[PDB]
RNA sequence: UUGAGAGAUACAAUUUGGGAAGAAAUUCCCAGAGUGUGUUUCUUUUGCGUUUAACCUGAACAGUCUCAUCGUGGGCAUCUUGCGAUUC
């Protein structure tokens, strides 16, 4: 037998016992999106990767406030294959929804069929550079997650978080420095890209390194601030 | 061939086995966490405890910190110390899978430079000073 | 992920058991799969079946 | 152990014994003293002739000066002698220095028992003390009186599917030679019964002997120093003092 | 209402400390730590002549007095 | 003195605290990235005088 | 024996915060920080001297013919006792 712990962050739990991993509820039950493993304690739970994905490398590194609660909407820009679009449908739960933007199709059409299964999950395949294109499928959201790994992630998070984010509502943006100058220190990068963020309105509240899931990867949350 | 074939089938079942069991697995995160603070008098008076709004034990653990209103069991499941041991010999097997895995390569490698010995061609043997034995094949071209 | 996996594969889609077991015993492999079945192979004869 | 060398039995056993080996004649003749040491239960460790030191931290029983000493050497045995004798620190150390072919092409049979008669202190390579039984012949092993230890000249560490180079070390060899002749040694056996020296009657006094026997217990009672020490096992019931023809005298009754 | 009594709130201090020890007794050991990190970190990322045994316990214990001139 | 004054400067002057296993930065003021230009990054570009003023041109 | 800066760092006193006990005095536990001294590494500056080296490359193994592989016999137990690897 195992036990579900809750996890400081909402709908985001821990299984103990012999093995211990980070899981999620399952909101259709008796099936994967992907390979990861289901326990049933009834109610079954889809385990998390943090080596494969960068959001819950964050909740294992321990970042104080997500943005992302079951009631929450959330904007997800980089959203291939829907494998961390899946968990972050699950945090939100039926309530919740997630727009989930990608623009290759590649992963887009795993990206649609994941969503065809799961009702929370709005599909986009449009291109992360320009908000105004997408602006009809999209209301205000709570948070914005970005995992694109782009030299302008700045500029990208700029123009739509202005566009969809509600004042006060949160950024979460994973960074990688080999797509920004990557012959420095990765401190150094995240120091531009953390200014960068603060010149485009977004006020950080804390940065985190993912050692040792991710090299030279940080998650860096921040609130929108529209005044 | 046939004996190339028979480690190689051994060395791709050790390195499947060892993908599973790292997912299996959960490691702890070691990674700087930096929290930006607007004004020099909450830099000095900042304190883990309080900003995280948790236990000063609670602090040092990383993935699951409770806030203390959320706070306000090694019994039953198994006993601790043999729960600690359990957990502590799946990681030894991961690490066993990994040890077979590239045991297993470095035999394949050597198997498939004799291999390639036997074959067609001008070779010159070219002995290191450390000792290892090289092999550089003459500039021609496959007819 | 048929497109992914090589031809040797393609070629022994199908003899997993004859293969595997002739790989764990140091044995000769199969020629041929679920391919055996195509009209080009049934045209061939004796060794060039394999071929 | 504290009480078996605070004890005045001990000491009176002492005295006893000197003045009976002073008075006999018989007893006159053996000028060595033995403690007989009772282990509990069996050791359980086969006998394989080789002597195991057990130091002595007070006193040193002997002086290499002293003794008449055999070197017994692998068989190219230039380079060990010839820098044995060159160098000035191992010059007069060895009485003799010869190797286990030419000990025996030379010395056989009564040969070999004069050649017991004149050493007293036997000493060779690790790598040919398994070869000596049969060249030393049985009457140096029968009694453990001069049982050939084990020296190692060269310092090198052997390695697998590697060879050892072949050096002579003459400061290694006179310090391990001096921690011989210095400590005393014991020889495992399989039942309880255990003889170790413990001191010389003429060279000692009787607080020394005593002293000894005290380091003697702790190092084969120690729980640590294996597996050189640590060997007796339930521990010991009795020990008994005697020389090679005395009666044994009781101590530390348990 | 954040009124609570200096008297009062010992009882959720005390809850706070059982839950925190319940939550924390899953976590690891002091003694395993260790072992666990050096095992993640490669997952991540006296004399001996084998010929002669006997060496091992033959061999004469040697000290800075023996390696001395006197 | 001279040392000790200068060590209380820095600690005046640095904005990076660390708590343990955190380390708490300072969000610069806002005023001053706004009146004037980012600081230049010191190495990089005294690898340019460096060459300049590199020995194989005896410049005296 | 050029200065500076940063990190690791043992010990010593000195302090922050959470919580518990205690009437208080205080104590304990946990999470730290800074300072002093000691240890050590890295970075950079300056002085002086060298101021060219490393590597790859052309038809560059081979009459004392070279090499590979499967065998066979022997030496090394006073030990290269020999790995699906290269003991001679």
């Amino acid at each position: 037998k195992v036990v579900i712990e809750p996890h400081r962050h909402a709908g985001v739990y821990i299984a103990r016992g012999k093995e211990d991993l980070l899981v999620t509820k399952n909101m259709a039950p008796g099936e994967s999106v992907y390979g990861e493993k289901r326990i049933s304690v009834k109610v079954e739970y889809r385990v998390w990767n943090p080596f494969r994905s960068k959001l819950a490398a964050g909740i294992m590194g321990g970042l104080d406030e997500l943005f992302i609660a079951p009631g929450k909407k959330v904007l997800y820009l980089g959203a291939a294959s829907g494998t961390s679009v899946s968990h972050v449908s699950d945090v939100v739960g039926p309530e919740g929804v997630v727009y989930a933007v990608e623009f290759s199709h590649r992963p887009g059409r795993e990206l649609i069929s994941m969503a065809k299964k799961r009702p929370n999950i709005i599909p986009i395949i449009e291109d992360a550079r320009h908000p105004q294109k997408y602006r009809m499928l999209i209301g205000m959201v709570d948070c914005v997650f970005a995992d694109v790994a782009q030299p302008d992630q700045a500029r990208i998070i700029a123009l739509n978080s202005h566009m969809f984010l509600k004042d006060q509502g949160g950024v979460v943006i994973s960074i990688k420095a080999n797509c920004i100058d990557s012959t420095v220190d990765a401190e150094t990068v995240f120091a531009r890209e953390v200014q960068k963020l603060r010149e485009e309105r977004i006020k950080p509240l804390e940065q985190l390194t993912l050692e040792p899931y991710e090299r030279d990867h940080c998650i860096v949350v921040g609130r929108y601030m529209r005044s | 061939t046939q004996d190339s074939n028979y480690v190689r089938t051994l060395r791709q079942i050790e390195l499947k086995k060892l993908e599973k069991g790292a997912k299996q697995l959960m490691f702890k995160s070691s990674g700087n966490h930096t929290i930006f603070v607007d004004s020099r008098e909450k830099m000095n008076e900042f304190t883990p405890e309080k900003f995280f709004n948790t236990t000063s034990e609670m602090v040092n653990r990383s993935e699951n910190r409770l806030t203390k209103d959320q706070l306000a069991n090694a019994s039953s499941i198994m006993p601790k110390e043999s729960l600690d041991k359990k957990k502590l010999k799946k990681f030894k097997q991961v690490k066993q899978h990994l040890q077979r895995e590239t045991q297993l390569k470095q035999v394949q490698q050597r198997m498939d430079a004799q291999r390639e010995l036997l074959k067609k061609g001008s070779k010159k043997k070219i002995v290191d000073s450390s000792g290892k034995i090289s092999f550089k094949w003459k500039k021609q071209r496959k007819r | 992920s048929l497109a992914k996996s090589p031809a040797s594969t393609i070629q022994i889609l199908g003899a997993e058991k004859a293969l595997f077991r002739a790989l764990k015993t140091k044995h000769d492999t199969p020629k041929y799969g679920l391919l055996y079945h195509a009209s080009l192979v049934g045209q061939a004869t004796g060794k060039n079946k394999g071929k | 152990s504290n009480d078996i060398i605070k004890s005045g039995l001990a000491e009176k056993a002492l005295k006893a014994l000197i003045l009976q080996c002073e008075e006999n004649p018989s007893l006159k003749n053996d000028k060595d003293i033995h403690i007989i040491i009772n282990t509990g239960k069996k050791m359980g460790i086969n006998r394989d002739n080789i002597p195991r030191i057990i130091p002595l931290t007070k006193y040193k029983l002997f002086k290499p000066r002293d003794l008449n000493i055999l070197l017994i050497t692998k068989d190219p045995s230039a380079l060990y002698r010839e820098t044995l004798t060159k160098d000035e620190h191992t010059s007069e150390l060895f009485k003799e220095i010869i190797s286990v072919k030419n000990l025996r092409r030379r010395f056989k049979g009564s040969k070999l028992t004069q050649l017991y008669k004149d050493f007293d202190l036997v000493v060779a390579d690790y790598r040919v003390h398994h070869l000596l039984p049969e060249v030393l012949g049985s009457r140096f092993y029968h009694g453990s009186k001069k049982l050939p230890y084990m020296i190692r000249m060269s310092k090198e560490v052997k390695l697998k599917r590697q060879q050892m180079v072949e050096k002579c070390d003459p400061i290694y060899v006179r310090a391990q030679l001096r921690s011989i002749c210095k400590n005393t040694s014991y020889i495992p056996n399989n039942d309880n019964c255990l003889s170790v020296r413990v001191g010389y009657i003429q060279k000692h006094s009787i607080p020394e002997i005593l002293q000894n026997i005290q380091d003697t217990i702790n190092f084969l009672t120690d729980k640590s120093k294996r597996p050189q020490g640590g060997v007796i096992k339930g521990g010991i019931i009795s020990i008994f003092v005697k020389t090679s023809n005395s009666t044994s005298l009781p101590i530390y009754q348990f | 209402e954040g009124t609570l009594t200096d008297h009062e709130r010992k009882y959720l201090n005390k809850l706070i400390k059982r839950n925190s020890q319940n939550l924390r007794s899953w976590d690891l050991e002091e003694e395993v730590r260790d072992e666990l990190e050096d095992i993640q970190q490669s997952i991540l990322k006296f004399v001996k002549d084998h010929r002669y045994p006997g060496l091992t316990p033959g061999l004469a214990p040697v000290g800075l007095s023996d390696e001395e001139d006197s | 003195i001279k040392t000790k004054k200068r060590k209380t400067l820095k600690n005046l002057r640095k904005d990076s605290v660390k708590r343990g296993k955190f380390r708490v930065q300072l969000l610069s003021t806002t005023q001053d990235s706004k009146t004037l230009p980012p600081k230049k990054e010191s190495s990089i570009i005294r690898s340019k005088d460096r060459w300049l003023n590199r020995k194989a041109l005896n410049k005296g």
